[PDB]
DNA sequence: GCTTGACAAAAGTGTTAAATTGTGCTATACTAGCACAATTTAACACTTTTGTCAAGC
């Protein structure tokens, strides 16, 4: 996927030391906010929110921190 | 070749200091500063000093400034190190660098070696503050003050945090409660945060925006002429009124002088009680409303 | 206001109104009939840009008989 | 085709003017007037119609006082007045001053003249 | 320019053209054109360095709110803003007393702003706003 | 009435602290000229 | 000679928004306290959604659809 | 408004010429107040020097 | 044809409280937010001026 292709490029964001590495993966799309006829009515952009599944790992303490990130519409 | 490229060339010509070096410079800079103040107070109080002691006291004053400038030129790289992170937010890199140098100056002025802390530890606060304080003061063409620039950044901060908590951009009521302010306040803040645009910008093709702005106070030839024709019509009505009556109506509205006049001030010229002027005004106005006199000006209403 | 104007206000008894007229009029040469109207109001919980209270859009259509000077091809 | 007469016919006697320059602002959005460009001035100069050319560049567009007096003359039915100084020219003088160029309009006497 | 004898610089320039004819004569010939141009005129050549800069009237660099409440303004205002900002900061650095590197850096920046104000992009990087 | 370098120095050190500093600095130059 | 299609034209603008995010994530790591950071703390999306908005909003490639007749569209 | 003048001359503007022309020295990089929207004094649109609004 | 006193509305005026605005500051080492002073703006009690009415010379 084009989005997965650009996400494979950033993952992982590695520290200069490499102590902390943050990984992106698994793009998520939610159902559209409003219909095309409703967007042209209310002067809003036809869009669907985009969640991602990131992660931040600390090499020093070995902890794992997963989270859900909202990129935008 | 390039301006910034030239500045880094010269700041690098001074070797960075170590802790002991900083402390010594911080001592000489301080002794020279007190040696300077000491001599100034003496003249006011008298208190002449040994001719010789004064000599090497004045040299300590002179010697402190080399310590001051040597300390600045050594930590210039630190300013650039901090200024890089703020480029592209509406300020040129060099301006950020200079304002940072101002913070570095005060850091040297306020440094305390007795605390035993490394200089970069304390100078970083002043350079960071001097750069951001400067951005709020200058980065905007309309120049919002600092405290209002502070609440804008805080509001956008809140909207950002909340956006992740909510999954959508907030409504004015939510930001108002989250920031502990009124919904009409946050709306008023978002109007202040608007930034201007360039007239010299072009929009489709070869047409700059500037050519589309109307001149509002420009005289419109169709109305100014009718105004001249109108004031001639009024000049006719005045000849029909009594000489004292016509004189009163003008002064009350200052047609000839261009400035209104109150009744007591109209009483002095006519030497009559101001109430009488009010009475004469009432009788003359009703006569102006009389059918014959006002028929023409109805059409001149608009 | 103008000294000449303030008198006419006193004669014909029309109070000089406190506000300026900035109304939406039809452009020169344009004609037709009103099809529909869209209204977004601040009182009702409509979404508006900061500082904007009410929005009203008027849609005007017109029949165009083929006329002299029109371009055919 | 989408080119229609009703949309392409424009006529103007008087109307709004630009804020920086005092010329009529073009386009149908502003009831604008037609542009008398560089080539058109060449044609008028070729004809030798000095007054027609002066009229187009002084009292039809840029004379802040000239264009309003001619309207007063047409309504009163009087002769049309002598044109003034094009605002474009006065703006040009100021733009040269802003470049640290001292430009002085001079009469036969050699005395400077206040452009106001 | 203060220590400039503009007659002897001219005359010494005046004679060399006829004697040292060649590639160097052309250099002196062209150079004589500007030197003599100042000689005939009673106007000083000091004008090439400005102690003060004129500010164009506001009406020609307007700042007006197009409807919608939003504001538009000429680039000249931001260009004047750059110049006056760096001018005042320089005053501040002088009054404080500052290392020559800092003061000299400010003077170079000030000169560049006046250059950008007059002919932007003519010398090196042109000053840009939003959208480059 | 600005806030000058003197004010900032006096705020963090008493006159007795500055005086002792000046004495040290004075003895340094004193040793230089007097002692070879 | 190739043609960048719509999907890639979006992909390129997504890449730019993620790259300026990479810089902010990097600086955010340093001045932030270790163990006080989560995927949410390091990420401000302002560049990403601004890249999407700017492209659709400003880019030459995103064009007002010409709809006078269905053949034109 | 003569409209009939003979010569037009140009030359280097000395500091005194510039100094003379100006109706005042603009001292601040301020355009207009952000709330009142009125021109800021000593700024770029200062009525004190440039003229009334 | 005009004047007087009672009178309320409006416009100033000086004094005070609130808000707005500007400056200073942060101490591991690294090459935004708050406190405080200064200034401006509002609020207000209070005084003078101004427009107005009824009644009468
Ligand atoms: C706002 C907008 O959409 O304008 C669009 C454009 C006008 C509308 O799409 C319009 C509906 C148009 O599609 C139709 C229409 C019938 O044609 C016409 O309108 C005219 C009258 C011109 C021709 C005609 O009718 O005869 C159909 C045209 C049919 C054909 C075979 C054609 O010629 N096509 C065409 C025409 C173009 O000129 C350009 C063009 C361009 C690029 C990268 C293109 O690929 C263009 C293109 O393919 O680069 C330039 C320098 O500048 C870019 C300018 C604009 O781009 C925007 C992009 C952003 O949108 C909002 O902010 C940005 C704004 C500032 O610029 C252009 C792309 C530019 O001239």
């Amino acid at each position: 996927g084009g989005l997965e292709e650009v996400l494979a490029e950033l993952s992982p964001i590695e520290d200069f030391s490499g102590s902390m590495s943050l990984s992106f993966s698994d793009p998520r799309f939610d159902e559209v906010k409003a219909s095309v006829d409703e967007c042209k009515d209310k002067d809003m952009t036809y869009a669907a929110p985009l969640f991602v599944t990131a992660e931040f790992i600390n090499n020093n303490t070995g902890e794992i921190k997963s989270q859900t990130v909202f990129m935008g519409d | 070749a390039d301006s910034v490229r030239a500045y880094l060339k010269q700041i690098g010509k001074v070797a960075l200091l170590n802790a002991e070096e900083e402390v010594e410079l911080a001592k000489r800079i301080e002794a020279g500063l007190y040696a300077t103040q000491k001599l100034a107070e003496l003249a006011e109080k008298g208190e002449k000093l040994p001719v010789q002691q004064r000599r090497d006291m004045q040299w300590i004053c002179r010697d402190g400034d080399r310590a001051k400038n040597h300390l600045l030129e050594a930590n210039l790289r630190l300013v650039v190190s901090l200024a890089k992170r703020y480029t592209g937010r509406g300020m040129a890199f060099l301006d950020l660098i200079q304002e940072g140098n101002l913070g570095l100056i005060r850091a040297v002025e306020k440094f305390d070696y007795t605390k035993g802390y490394k200089f970069s530890t304390y100078a970083t606060w002043w350079i960071r503050q001097a750069i951001t304080r400067a951005m709020a003061d200058q980065a905007r063409t309309i120049r919002i003050p600092v405290h209002m620039v502070e609440v804008i950044n805080k509001l956008g901060r809140i909207q950002r945090e909340l956006l992740q908590d909510l999954g959508r951009e907030p409504t004015p009521e939510e930001l108002a409660k989250e920031m502990d302010i009124t919904p009409e306040k946050v709306l008023e803040i978002q109007q202040y945060a608007r930034e201007p645009i360039s007239l010299d910008q072009t929009i489709e093709g070869d047409s700059q925006l500037g050519d589309f702005i109307e001149d509002s106070e420009a005289v419109v030839a169709v109305d100014a002429v009718s105004f001249t024709l109108l004031q001639d019509q009024l000049q006719s009505v005045l000849e029909t009124l009594s000489e004292r009556e016509a004189g009163v109506v003008r002064l009350r509205f200052g047609l000839t002088d261009g400035q209104p006049r109150t009744l007591d001030e109209i009483g002095q010229v006519y030497g009559v009680t101001r109430e009488r002027i009010r009475q004469i005004e009432s009788k003359t106005m009703s006569k102006l409303r009389h059918p014959s006199r006002s028929q023409v000006l109805r059409d001149y209403l608009d | 206001l103008t000294p000449e104007e303030r008198l006419l206000r006193a004669i014909f008894g029309e109070k000089a109104r406190e506000v300026r007229d900035t109304s939406l009029k039809v452009p020169h040469g344009e004609s037709g009939k009103v099809i529909g109207i869209r209204v977004f109001s601040r009182e009702d919980d409509d979404e508006l840009p900061a500082g904007v209270n009410e929005l009203v859009r008027v849609y005007v259509a017109q029949k165009r008989k083929i006329s002299d000077g029109d371009k055919l091809a | 085709l989408h080119h229609l007469v009703d949309d392409k016919i424009h006529a103007r006697s008087t109307g709004p003017y630009s804020m920086i320059t005092q010329q009529p602002l073009g386009g149908k959005a502003q009831f604008g007037g037609q542009r008398f460009g560089e080539m058109e001035c060449w044609a008028m100069q070729a004809y030798g119609a000095a007054y027609t050319l002066q009229e187009l560049l002084t009292i039809k567009s840029d004379d802040t006082v000239g264009r309003v007096k001619v309207y007063e003359a047409i309504v009163k039915g009087e002769n049309i007045p002598e044109p003034g100084i094009p605002e474009s020219f006065k703006v040009l003088l100021k733009e040269l001053q802003s470049l640290c160029l001292n430009v002085e309009v001079l009469s036969s006497d050699g005395a400077a003249i206040e452009m106001r | 320019i203060e220590n400039f004898d503009i007659d002897a610089e001219a005359e010494s320039l005046r004679e060399v053209i006829r004697s040292g004819k060649g590639q160097k004569k052309l250099r002196a010939l062209k150079r004589l054109k500007v030197v003599a141009a100042f000689q005939q005129s009673g106007n000083s050549p000091m004008g090439m360095v400005l102690d003060a800069v004129p500010v164009i009237p506001p009406e020609l660099r307007p700042m007006v709110q197009l409807d919608g409440g939003r504001f538009a303004t000429s680039d000249l205002n931001d260009l004047y803003r750059r110049v006056i900002n760096r001018n005042n900061r320089l005053k501040r650095l002088i009054d404080l007393g500052a290392p020559e590197i800092i003061v000299n850096n400010e003077k170079r920046m000030l000169q560049e702003s006046v250059d950008a104000l007059f002919d932007n992009g003519r010398r090196g990087r042109p000053v840009t706003g939003p959208g480059n | 009435p600005p806030r000058t370098h003197w004010d900032m120095l006096l705020e963090r050190r008493s006159v007795e602290e500055l005086e002792e500093l000046l004495k040290e600095r004075l003895d340094l130059i004193k040793a230089k000229r007097r002692g070879t | 000679r190739r043609l960048r299609t719509v999907g890639e034209l979006i992909q390129n603008q997504i890449r730019v928004g993620l790259s300026r995010m990479e810089r902010v994530v990097r600086e955010r790591m340093t001045t932030q306290d270790v163990e006080a950071i989560t995927p949410q703390t390091l990420i401000n999306i302002r560049p990403v959604v601004a890249a999407i908005k700017e492209f659709f909003g400003t880019s030459q490639l995103s064009q007002f659809m010409d709809q006078n007749n269905p053949l034109s569209g | 408004d003569v409209n009939f003048f003979d010569e037009l001359r140009i030359g280097l503007a000395t500091a005194d010429d510039i100094r003379n022309w100006s109706y005042g020295e603009v001292k601040k990089p301020e355009t207009i107040n952000y709330r009142t929207l009125k021109p800021e004094k000593d700024g770029l649109f200062c009525e004190k020097i440039f003229g009334p609004t």
